[PDB]
């Protein structure tokens, strides 16, 4: 039920991917509306990816005094649940939109000339409108209930208690199994596809063909490298609680570990600009020529 | 093929042509005269241009 | 804010964009091809064999529709132009593919394919246009290179230091010497191609004759490799 | 407006220099070429860059004639060496337009070619 | 003897030659040096045109200066109001390969042609509620690059068989038949009196032709490569030609002569098109690198640049009361500017 | 162009009725169509109007239940359905043909009309003050509650002629065009209130009973009609 000092790691990580993700953000955000004039709908995902982790980074602050102040914030007990709602729920939206664009290169690299109608602009509203409002209802059982509690130990906590109640365990086991392995297999599936679909093309000179390798093996890495830590402490904490609740002793030798992984999450918000809006040499000469306007 | 060639370089040959400080003062003449009707250069006021 | 005929007239260019969303999808969804060639270039067999396994006096145009695989396609040639052909050649800025074909058994008229290729593949307005080019005609150069009558080194004379690629592959069992000049004249092409290319556009090369049924999925499947690597191109993926 | 007019028999093997004078445009600015025309239609000869560092040669040519620019001087000029029996009328030939790799130099009359020298070969 | 005709072929031009040097007495430059520059011109982008699929080649200016038609490579033209960009006339063409657009001065009809080497006229204004062909016209052998009507019955094609036509569109068969270019005849300019007109072609020459007598009267050149547009100015005592040297030159038929040449060291794209304003001070050329330039046509300095597309400029018209300028491209959108 | 109407007759109250509008000539489904009644010796009244798509549709304030007007492109027909018919829905509906767009000629076709029988606001307000009046001028003239001047410029008055026997024709549309076929001889002019039409030389083609219309905003008020005899 204890807990311990969390007041070096996400009092800094969270700065930094403040100060990095704002004005790279904001320039993919510029990248993909210029990909969306031109009739490009693969802007579209990108433009939303954007927002999903703008609307997002402005929640850390609310946070990080959270972990600068040790384990409690009193801001508001009506306001710990429609800000830091969105903090765990916009790793579930990004996530999402970064399986849309890997559908979205399947289908126009490995079927090109089918599935017309599906790489359209309108389409491509339909399903991101889709996308936030499945993710914004699967996710609403937290803004239900009471969040801020309060134990013994002097902090009160968010959107978290320890031990956690019965219908943590079953959101946080769905949130493994439905948000992070789902679209992380679409993923890795979309990409493995696109590269089987490369390795035959006459027109690409065996270095492109490598740089593209090495460009979707790290799309479907950096997601893993930032999120799996907290989905494994996630499922081991749901699976202790289902197991022996009462007996809550696996908490408080993995308190620490809970929230340095849960600030380690937080770096897809700086990944996913760079390696979607900044890393190619087409979107950086719209952005470069944004720099100097 | 050549006479007619010939020919036709004969009666562009015989025209009267006029020195060229005539024609630039009638370009010049036109261009000062219906000057106050260009709206491209002297732009009309943002209220009667019909692309407001 | 606005009278009831404006409103009317709005209402009517609404239908209107509705209608030209309906062409775009249909316009997006078919591929147009050039066809280009000489006189004694077996072009005309090759979309008269085009137009019918698959699908006016002083007509400047003509038009083909074949499709493979449940994938339209336009092919055009030309019909009464001139012979110059720098002005009228800017029209197919984006067309999906020019389809060249080349007479391969003449040895004359061919330098002169060469230079009309290098003039399509340099043009300012038809970069980014990769070309298919039929190397056709291709009994006609067997029979000529086994009949021995006229020679193909003096006509090129690097042919006399010319040996058949190791990436070659003589299909039906070939004297060595039909494959030998068939490549050479390929490799030609080919130079031309990779001279100035720059990775924007490449030549798909294919031994024909008129004869061949399976010209269209040969056209099908290059066109495929075409969209795919402007779909990379475009989706970010390079 | 556009003048090419060329100037320049010999029995076999002998040479002779052809040269061109160019006038109207800026000379040096174009891909220039040679076409002749034997008693048969029009074949392309040589061609030369806009500063004469890239040559290209028919087969039949190579080796034989050597394509040379003196863009100071305005004249596209070629040394024909050992002529065989080549006998037809030579044009010097203008790539339409400039600063570009690409040429589209004719029987249907184009217009920026010479009235042409007939270089006679025979004993 | 052919010797004989070639040797008084150059006879006769070397006596034009001179009569023309003798009667340079003075540069345009050297008059027009008293006058005030036009000053930097800002236009905007007023209205942006959508709905082309592909890239546009032409467009025409209603007499009345608020309808426009615009013809596109999709097998398009389209009518807009310009003023609220509403899309009056959707027309699908029978080949998609146009490259020309006229608009009839009456506004019952527009005329459209390309590779098909058809002049297609259409009637606007019928009594079904539908714009249906009205006649297409035959017996050009090359690409038709330029239509212009002189009334709802005569039409004047140029054509890239080195030839212009002036037709009856009543009855299809042509009336005059202009030859004597070289090369493909690319653009056509009436006059406003409209009994001349001139055309240039692609072999660098520019001739003002006779309408009722069908002979060539003057030509001219100047030129270093082929001719793609052409424009009288106001006056109809003059005529501006852009050409793929990159430069546009300004020739006068009385003079017979050129008098400026609009061009810069930095650019060196082919010019497209080529339109004046009303008083003719300004000079709008749509050149090949994606921008519309504007010359002070009096001085030849540039005044302005109009850029705004995404691709080449190739279509460029003026409206007749000279309040907006339009701008169609290759990336499928026009542009209204003031 | 023609449009034949049929499906009216003999009329129980409270009974219902549906009316036909077969278009034949033109290009149906680019017009925008109306229905215009007119009761046994009284001038002309709007009914309803469906839009080309068939998106709008309006309806006049004494009919806004009762009917309904729908339109069958493919089968080019135009149909009124009608419920509840009353004593003041006695009357002779005619199918009416609109185009809109810049320059067009709206209601420039009338159809022959079909005659129903039943047996036994802020709105603008047009009215025609005169009631009766060859090779002489004649100077119908009109007038209107709030003015017809738009800001685009137009204003929306049309002029129609109804001759003895048969169906109105279009004559002048916006208060200054005259419509197709129409001779020199009419000619229209106004100010935003009043406006007049002008016969500068008579016919005995000429005679019949003139009717306005503003467009400026639905519904679509006509005005009592003028008779020249």
């Amino acid at each position: 039920v204890d807990s311990r000092v969390d007041h070096l790691f996400p009092p800094s990580l969270y700065i930094f991917v403040i100060g990095v993700g704002l004005p790279t953000n904001c320039l993919a955000l510029w990248a993909a509306y210029r990909q969306v004039r031109q009739h490009n709908e693969l802007g579209v995902y990108l433009m939303n990816l954007s927002i999903a982790d703008l609307l997002y980074i402005c929640t850390l602050p609310l946070w990080v005094d959270y972990f600068l102040h040790h384990d409690n914030w009193i801001h508001g007990p009506g306001s710990c649940k429609l800000f830091g709602f969105i903090f765990y729920s916009n790793i579930y939206i990004s996530i999402a939109f970064l399986c849309c664009i890997s559908v979205d290169r399947y289908l126009a690299v490995a079927h090109p000339l089918r599935f017309a109608r599906l790489r359209r602009v309108k389409t491509a509203v339909a399903v991101s409108s889709v996308v936030w409002a499945t993710e914004l209802g699967a996710n609403s059982a937290p803004l239900f209930h009471d969040e801020l509690f309060r134990d013994r130990y002097n902090h009160t906590f968010c959107f978290e208690k320890f031990p956690m109640e019965r219908w943590v365990a079953w959101m946080n086991l769905y949130r493994v199994f439905v948000g992070f392995l789902f679209p992380w297999a679409l993923m890795l599936l979309c990409y493995r596809g696109i590269l089987r679909a490369v390795q035959s093309s006459v027109s690409t000179e065996r270095q492109e063909k490598v740089k593209i390798k090495r460009l979707a093996l790290s799309l479907i890495a950096i997601v893993l490298v930032c999120f799996a830590p907290y989905h494994a402490l996630l499922l081991s904490r749901s699976a202790v609680y289902l197991g022996r609740p009462w007996d809550c002793g696996f908490e408080e030798r993995v308190f620490s570990a809970y929230h340095s992984s849960l600030a380690f999450t937080s770096l897809n918000c700086v990944a996913d600009p760079i390696l979607y809006c900044l890393v190619n040499e087409g979107a950086r000469s719209d952005v470069a020529k944004a720099l100097h306007n | 093929q050549a006479r007619k060639l010939v020919e036709q370089l004969k009666m562009e040959a015989n025209i009267d042509r006029i020195k060229v400080s005539k024609a630039a003062a009638d370009l010049m003449a036109y261009c000062e005269a219906h000057a106050k009707e260009d709206p491209l250069l002297t732009p009309v006021p943002a209220s009667e241009n019909p692309f407001r | 804010t606005l009278s009831a005929e404006d409103k009317a007239a709005v209402e009517r260019s609404k239908m209107i964009e509705k209608q030209l969303q309906k062409d775009k999808q249909v316009y997006r969804a078919t591929h147009r091809l050039l066809l280009l060639g000489a006189d004694n270039s077996g072009k005309s067999t090759i979309v008269k064999q085009m137009r019918i396994y698959h699908v006016v006096k002083t007509s400047g145009i003509f038009e083909t529709k074949f499709q493979v695989d449940k994938v339209n396609f336009h092919m055009f040639d030309v019909g009464a132009q001139r012979d110059e052909r720098r002005k009228w050649i800017q029209c197919f800025n984006d067309v999906t593919a020019i389809i060249f074909v080349v007479d391969s058994s003449d040895y004359n008229r061919l330098q002169e394919a060469l230079n009309d290729f290098k003039s399509i593949w340099n043009n300012r307005w038809l970069r980014t246009i990769s070309v298919i080019l039929f190397l056709n005609k291709q009994d006609l150069l067997a029979e000529k290179v086994l009949a021995g009558k006229s020679k193909i080194e003096d006509y090129f004379p690097e042919f006399a230091r010319y040996t058949t690629p190791e990436d070659a592959t003589p299909e039906p069992g070939e004297d060595p010497r039909v494959t030998r000049a068939k490549y050479f004249i390929r490799d030609e092409f080919l130079r031309i191609s990779t001279a100035s290319g720059d990775g924007r556009h490449y030549c798909y090369p294919h031994f024909t004759c008129s004869v061949d049924t399976e010209n269209a999925r040969r056209i099908f499947n290059d066109c495929r490799d075409i969209i795919q690597r402007m779909h990379l191109r475009q989706y970010e993926l390079l | 407006q556009v003048q090419l007019q060329e100037s320049g028999l010999v029995q076999p093997g002998g040479s002779l220099r052809l040269s061109c004078a160019a006038s109207g445009f800026t000379f040096s600015n174009y891909k220039m070429n040679w076409v002749r025309q034997a008693p048969k239609g029009l074949e392309w000869v040589s061609d030369i860059s806009q500063s004469g560092a890239s040559i290209s040669y028919t087969g039949s040519v190579k080796g034989r004639f050597t394509i040379s620019r003196d863009n100071a001087k305005n004249t596209l000029y070629l040394q024909m060496n050992s002529l065989k029996p080549d006998t037809a009328v030579y044009y010097c030939a203008r790539c339409p337009a400039p600063f570009t790799r690409d040429c589209f130099d004719t029987s249907t009359t184009y217009a920026y070619r010479g009235q042409g020298t007939q270089v006679t070969v025979s004993s | 003897e052919l010797d004989q005709l070639r040797q008084e072929a150059e006879q006769l031009k070397n006596q034009i030659r001179d009569a023309r040097k003798a009667c340079a007495d003075a540069t345009l430059s050297q008059i027009t040096n008293n006058i005030d520059p036009v000053g930097r011109i800002q236009m905007r982008t007023r209205r942006t045109l959508r709905g082309h699929l592909a890239k546009i080649y032409a467009m025409h200016w209603g007499t009345d200066s608020r309808l426009l038609v615009s013809a596109s490579q999709d097998g398009k033209l389209i009518i807009w109001d310009s003023y609220t960009t509403n899309k009056v006339h959707a027309i699908p063409l029978r080949s998609s390969w146009v490259m020309t657009c006229a608009y009839a001065p009456s506004g019952n009809y527009v005329a459209c042609g390309g590779l098909d080497n058809i002049c297609s006229i259409y009637n606007l204004k019928t009594r079904e509620g539908n714009v249906r062909v009205s006649r297409e016209l035959a017996g050009h052998t090359g690409y038709l690059s330029c239509c212009r009507f002189l009334d709802d019955n005569q039409i004047v094609t140029s054509s890239g068989d080195t030839t212009c036509a002036l037709w009856d569109i009543e009855t299809g068969q042509q009336t005059t038949t202009f030859t004597g270019h070289t090369g493909d005849v690319m653009s056509l300019s009436l006059a406003p009196d409209t009994r001349l007109f001139v055309s240039g072609a692609c072999d660098a020459s520019a001739k003002l032709w006779d309408v009722r007598e069908g002979m060539c009267r003057q030509t001219f050149t100047g030129h270093e490569s082929d001719i793609n547009a052409i424009c009288f100015f106001p006056n109809g005592n003059a005529f501006a030609t852009g050409s793929d040297d990159a430069t546009c030159r300004l020739f006068d038929l009385r003079a017979d002569q050129e008098l400026m040449t609009y061009s810069h060291d930095n650019i060196i794209c082919g010019i497209t098109s080529v339109s004046f304003s009303k008083s003719g001070r300004l000079l709008l050329a749509g050149y090949d690198d994606f921008n519309c330039n504007v010359w002070d046509a009096l001085k030849a300095d540039r005044a302005g640049v109009l850029a705004g597309h995404d691709n080449r400029v190739s279509c460029l018209g003026v409206t007749d009361d000279g309040m907006a300028v339009a701008t169609g491209s290759w990336d499928s959108f026009l542009k209204i500017w003031n | 162009v023609q449009l034949v109407e049929s499906g009216g007759g003999l009329v129980q109250p409270g009974g219902s009725r549906k009316l036909s509008c077969s278009a034949s000539g033109f290009a149906f489904s680019s017009f925008g169509m109306h229905w215009v009644r007119q009761a046994p010796e009284k001038g002309l009244e709007w009914v309803a109007y469906i839009s080309s798509g068939s998106g709008t549709i309006y309806y006049a304030d004494t009919v806004k239940g009762r009917f309904t007007i729908s339109r069958d492109d493919p089968k080019n027909t135009l149909f009124l359905q009608m419920t509840s018919l009353r004593s003041e829905d006695t009357a002779m509906y005619y199918c009416v043909r609109s185009i809109y767009y810049y320059g067009s000629s709206p209601f420039d076709f009338w159809g022959q009309g079909t005659t129903l029988t039943v047996s036994a606001s802020a709105d603008i307000v047009m009215t025609q003050a005169t009631s009766s009046v060859p090779g002489e001028s004649v100077s119908i003239s009109c007038r209107s509650s709030k003015s017809l001047l738009h800001s685009n410029g137009n204003t929306y008055l049309y002029w129609f002629l109804q001759r003895p026997g048969q169906s109105p024709q279009l004559l002048i549309y916006r208060m200054s065009n005259l419509a197709s076929g129409v001779p020199d001889r009419f000619s229209g002019s106004g100010s935003g209130t009043a406006f007049t039409l002008t016969i500068s030389r008579l016919e005995a083609e000429d005679v019949g009973v003139y009717y306005c219309m503003q467009h400026l905003e639905y519904p679509l008020t006509f005005g009592a009609g003028t008779k020249l005899e």
